[PDB]
């Protein structure tokens, strides 16, 4: 209810007035603050703003258009949309329409949306002024639990983001009580023993409660061990580096089952005689089978010369390269390869392979060259080719043999490989 | 990292900016002046512009009793009349010969209960800042807008 | 998968539970229905009807006893379904019968209706992961040690005889009377 | 009302009363109050005894959260106000009303929970209506 709908002048003098302190070294109002505040456009952007009651931001910009040293003019708009050589602001009202006879700055909610990338610009807003508050306000004391939960995930959310992480790393949540007795042998320097319970180890509630947490803990392990995605999805130094990632991810899930707390609690449910939890929490989780396979892989993984095909602009690195690359290779007669998979992963090279191709074709400027250099140019694109019938012939021979040596079955193996390069080479 | 950032800088930015944001315009209050002249914020000030860990400060602007009670406590908390506002560094390091003012980010924390609060600032500004920036302009940043969603969700709930 | 399983030893007489890897079972108590048979006349009185357990025991003057199970066959079901629903409150178990599976004894020779019904009320009201309804000769085997030889039991409403062999318990010799304790 | 508001109104309704009338008898059971009513006993008031233990719903009420609060515990409605995905809205329904099955230890009202499927569906139409 208000019958008192803020008149232009007020909100137009809190800009001019409070507005510069930000976007300059205090200041006052420049001339292109007053021409950008009446703009008709920004006019009525602030008239919908204070007019309309579901309408809650407003963006003031700091636009600093250069050769003109560079000028200082203001973009105002409903929309917020981040600026790279621009100081934006945002204006939210506590109220749905304001009522202008009480501080009109206490019925806005100024948010400065700086130049900084909105990445570090959310993460700075949340972690200093979101958790601490929010988190101060349930501390004074439902939803708030995981509403916490989200605001911690989701700024850590925006590092997963920025790094590209790629997998889910997920730590066990033990229960309070059992931290609270840690803590008090912390203060100490004690071993927190596994008997420091007494007759509370002994019990049906609080051994449920361990096993309800162990339980969530093996669904926790399970959630990114069994993980799979297509092998040809996304190009080829992106499969690679999945196996990577999950090369040194299981190692971490491995960390954290190794630490003195969580084992504190396998020896709590030891202690009380229930095995259940105790040996699902190796067998059940497929953490294990899960390292040894990714212990087989992991001189596989690790110093891949891909690198050595990405500089490659000239044919002849590309031949050394690919050789290179090949004979590298050569160790997946003792890792026990699949079909598939390694066809997959041919495929994905002669994709990478076709990319650089693409750009050299791009950086050469044959369609002006004499048929000399243009024919040294064809002559060093078949030594390519070739280098790669040849070559993967011995690696068919060579996958020829470790199929024998494995003796498995007799699939329907598909080697009719229709590459990337093969496409150019008509 | 060449200097220190004295506490007249932001002692200057605060006495001229706390009227536009905590009272209606014009001058830095007597409680302003003792909050601003407090040994406590003058060490708060210090260790906001020179010491590396400490990433925030707030102003809090509370009432009592109908009494003017204006604070500078670092660590954020919430008062039931707090109209609080903060100063939240965005780099490590802040100069004083440079402008002290577009180094930082201000932000206000009205007396409305953290839930309509902060779903307002973060649900009304947060979402078409970071969605308008991401859907024009790595990996996991669509559904980290979705958590932005679902955090919206759970305070939204929380205030109704 | 879930926490712990539940070996719920029914009996026509006395109901006997705890959870599984328990050295001795904890909770037992009589499996009959006691609901009074008085007038409830002054306020501030004993408030429930049904009563189960200890509290069935303690104040039996005014309960009116009868019993759902006879000679190992489940004649009321609903008054089945209040037992368990006991052995999960908060004065025996404390649990869920969400996260337990169910070790379940029972009589041989019985109609396949106890199991089929039996199933339903746990899988359905009690909606428990895991039910598993096994013998009762079998059991007392496996809990002296040894492995082959015959077990005689006499419960409160049957009696019987099974002739294990290493386990595999002989269908064909299992003679059953009905003449036990009650 | 289970007629009209929110179903997510009433599910946190019924915790809100779990949480209150739990802390009410803590404040109960706390040896201060029973030593007022040992007070009281022993100067033979019985009109603030007998009040004390027979007026208050406190009893039946924790009674009835008691037997509402397994169809009460974790509800998932969250998940239809979550994703803008058809087959997510789905999903959500399914597990929904597979959560809803649990009637059959409960002893809610019948006539209460077809309210509560009506405020479901306005949830329903709610969610569509934005996607
Ligand atoms: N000391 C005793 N002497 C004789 N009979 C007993 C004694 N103690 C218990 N009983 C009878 O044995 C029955 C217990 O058997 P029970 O455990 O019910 O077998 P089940 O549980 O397989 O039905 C009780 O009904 C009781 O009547």
């Amino acid at each position: 209810a208000v019958q008192n709908v803020a008149d232009v002048s007020v909100l137009q003098k809190h800009l001019r007035k409070l507005v510069p302190l930000l976007l300059e070294d205090g200041g006052e109002a420049p001339a292109a603050l007053e021409a950008a505040l009446e703009e008709k456009s920004a006019l009525e952007q602030m008239r919908k703003f204070l007019s309309d009651p579901q309408v809650h931001t407003v963006l003031v910009e700091r636009s600093t258009l250069k050769e003109d040293k560079e000028f200082i003019s203001y973009n105002i708009n409903i929309d917020i949309h981040y600026g790279v050589k621009s100081n934006s602001l945002a204006f939210i009202k506590r109220t749905p329409v304001i009522d202008a006879d009480k501080p009109v700055s206490s019925q806005l909610r100024v948010l400065t949306l700086s130049e900084d990338s909105p990445y570090e610009t959310l993460h700075s807003f949340i972690s200093n002024a979101v958790a601490p508050f929010f988190k101060s306000y349930i501390r004074e004391s439902k939803m708030a639990p995981s509403v916490e939960k989200k605001i911690a995930e989701l700024e850590m959310g925006l590092l997963h983001l920025q790094q590209n992480i790629e997998i889910p790393e997920i730590s066990l949540p033990i229960h309070p009580m059992i931290t609270n007795v840690a803590k008090q042998c912390y203060e100490r320097g004690e071993k927190p023993k596994v008997t420091d319970f007494g007759d509370k180890v002994e019990d049906p509630t609080f051994l449920n409660q361990l096993q309800s947490g162990v339980n969530r803990w093996i669904r926790e392990i399970q959630k990114v061990t069994k993980l799979d995605r297509d092998p040809a999805s996304g190009t080829a130094l992106q499969e690679i580096s999945f196996w990577l990632n999950l090369e040194r991810a299981l190692y971490r899930i491995q960390e954290k089952r190794e630490s003195p707390e969580v084992l504190l609690t396998l020896d709590i449910l030891k202690h009380g005689k229930r095995f259940h939890a105790t040996v699902s929490f190796d067998t059940d989780t497929g953490l294990k089978q899960a390292l040894e396979t990714v212990n087989d892989y992991n001189p596989l993984m690790k110093d891949f010369p891909l690198n050595d095909l990405l500089s490659a602009t000239e044919l002849d690195k590309i031949r050394q390269a690919l050789v290179a690359i090949f004979t590298h290779l050569r160790k997946i007669r003792n890792t026990k390869y699949p079909i598939q998979r390694a066809l997959r992963l041919v495929e994905a090279i002669s994709r990478d392979l076709s990319s650089q191709l693409l750009k050299v074709l791009g950086t050469r400027k044959l369609m002006h060259v004499a048929y000399e250099e243009f024919e040294k140019v064809m002559v060093a694109c078949f030594e390519v080719f070739q280098t790669w019938d040849d070559e993967y012939e011995k690696l068919q021979v060579l996958l020829r043999d470790i199929v024998k040596r494995k003796r498995e079955e007799n699939l329907k193996m598909v080697w009719r490989i229709n590459p990337a390069h093969r496409k150019l080479q008509a | 990292v060449q200097n220190v950032a004295d506490v007249s800088v932001l002692q200057k930015h605060l006495r001229k900016l706390v009227p536009l944001l905590l009272e209606d315009g014009g001058e830095a209050p007597a409680a302003l002046e003792a909050a601003l002249e407090e040994k406590s914020a003058l060490e708060q000030m210090r260790k906001f512009l020179s010491d590396p860990q400490v990433h925030t400060v707030l102003v809090e602007r509370s009432t009592l009793k109908e009494f003017i009670s204006y604070n500078i406590n670092i660590d954020i908390h919430y008062g039931v009349k707090s109209n609080s506002l903060a100063f939240i560094k965005r780099t490590p390091v802040i100069d004083a010969d440079k402008p002290v003012s577009s180094q930082l980010r201000v932000l206000t924390l009205s007396e409305d209960s953290p839930y309509e609060t902060l779903h307002s600032f973060i649900s009304n500004a947060v979402a078409p800042f970071f969605k308008s920036y991401i859907r024009e302009s790595d990996k996991m940043a669509p559904s980290v807008e979705k958590k932005i969603a679902e955090l919206e969700m759970g305070l939204l709930h929380l205030q109704q | 998968i879930a926490n712990q399983p539940v070996v719920i030893d029914n009996g026509s007489g006395v109901i006997k539970a705890g959870f599984a890897g328990d050295q001795i079972p904890k909770y037992c108590f009589p499996n009959y229905v006691g609901r009074p048979k008085h007038v409830r006349v002054m306020a501030g009185a004993l408030e429930g009807d049904i009563f189960i357990g200890p509290k069935a025991e303690e104040h039996r003057g005014l309960l009116s006893i009868r019993y759902p199970m006879e000679h190992g066959i489940v004649k009321d079901w609903n008054d089945m379904e209040r037992i368990w629903q006991y052995v999960y409150s908060k004065d025996q178990l404390q649990t869920f019968s969400e996260e337990h599976p169910v070790l379940l004894t029972e009589a041989p020779l019985n109609p396949r209706k106890n199991r089929e019904r039996a199933a339903e009320v746990f899988f359905e009201t009690f909606n428990v992961p895991a039910l598993f309804i096994s013998m009762q000769a079998v059991l007392s085997l496996y809990a002296t040690g040894r492995t082959t030889g015959v077990v005689l039991d006499s419960g409160d409403g049957v009696t019987h005889a099974v002739p294990i062999y290493e386990g595999f318990a002989m269908p064909h010799s299992i003679m059953r009377i009905d003449i036990a304790g009650r």
